RNA sequence: UUUUUUUUU
């Protein structure tokens, strides 16, 4: 970090980061911060499930796909906080999977 | 469940009412047959004389009470573990706990909803690969009665059944964690 | 839309 501000061996230090301390590795990803909405998405698939949750709600809110990958979340990490999520992606698409998405609720 | 349909049908022709009516006319009024019925009657009298001799305690409880038929649903699992089906998860179709087949629920069950997890009673090849005779379970009762068969071991890598048996395992353990 | 067999007065 002293040794620049910032191009392509930053991202390097930040792949040794990742490569092997999830923080030295959540940081490299911050500081990196649609392909990385994907590698974040590797990262959530490595899985801190609440941290990945937020990292997932927040590449949504940058995606119904996307909504089924948070249901797919409330269907591993994890119940009121998955209703009101799934009011969400209910309030963003009235339309049929939602009600798989109220089964991981499954009084 | 079809099974508890099964026993609605042995209860209702055990009933004071189907003996008023006319039996076998009441059979041939309701789309049954005597023969089945009253083969089955003779059936479990038979188990019966046979559970007083080896002296099994012959137990029910109150329909009024919510855990009559989840009682009889774990009983089944008592026995019926080994052949339970689980629905893909999103898509269509059902496959096998046991070796891992694809299958579909038969035309005659009860069962009009998706439930995504079930025991079976038997397994029918024809047009296609059918499962006969349902109830839904749930996994937590599979996994509290079977233990040795449901350990995440003993089962093939991620497959479908795996997934999310694993997140019901996630689960209980969350459970255990907060208590 | 797809039950071959049998399972104690």
């Amino acid at each position: 970090y002293e040794k620049y501000l910032p191009d392509e061996n930053s991202g390097k230090y930040l792949p040794s980061s990742e490569l092997p301390e999830l923080n030295f590795n959540y940081l490299a990803s911050l500081e990196k911060l649609q392909y990385e909405e994907f590698m974040r998405q590797m990262n959530g698939i490595y899985p801190k499930w609440l941290f990945l949750i937020l990292s997932l709600a927040k590449y949504y809110i940058s995606d119904s796909c996307g909504d089924l990958l948070k249901k797919s979340l409330q269907q591993t990490l994890r119940s009121d906080f998955d209703r009101i999520y799934n009011f969400y992606l209910l309030f963003e698409q009235e339309c049929q999977f939602i009600l798989g998405k109220l089964k991981e609720n499954d009084f | 469940g079809d099974h508890i349909t099964l026993l609605n049908v042995y209860h209702a022709f055990k009933s004071d009412e189907a003996y008023e009516y006319g039996i076998h006319k009441w059979c041939r009024d309701h789309y049954l047959n005597y023969r089945s019925l009253s083969a089955a009657d003779n059936i479990r009298s038979q188990l019966e004389r046979l559970m007083n001799r080896y002296n099994l305690e012959l137990n029910t409880t109150d329909y009024e009470s919510p855990k009559y038929f989840d009682n009889i649903r774990k009983a089944l699992a008592s026995g019926f573990f080994m052949q339970v089906a689980k629905k893909r998860s999103g898509a269509k179709g059902y496959i096998t706990v046991k070796d891992n087949q694809d299958v579909l629920i038969h035309p005659s069950t009860v069962l009009g909803h998706d439930a995504e997890w079930v025991i079976y009673n038997e397994f029918v090849l024809t047009s296609k690969n059918y499962i006969r005779t349902v109830t839904s379970v749930r996994p937590e009762w599979l996994i509290e009665i079977a233990p040795a068969y449901y350990d995440l071991s003993n089962f093939q890598k991620g497959d479908v059944k795996l997934s999310l048996e694993r997140i019901k395992e996630k689960v209980d353990r969350l459970n255990e964690l907060k208590q």
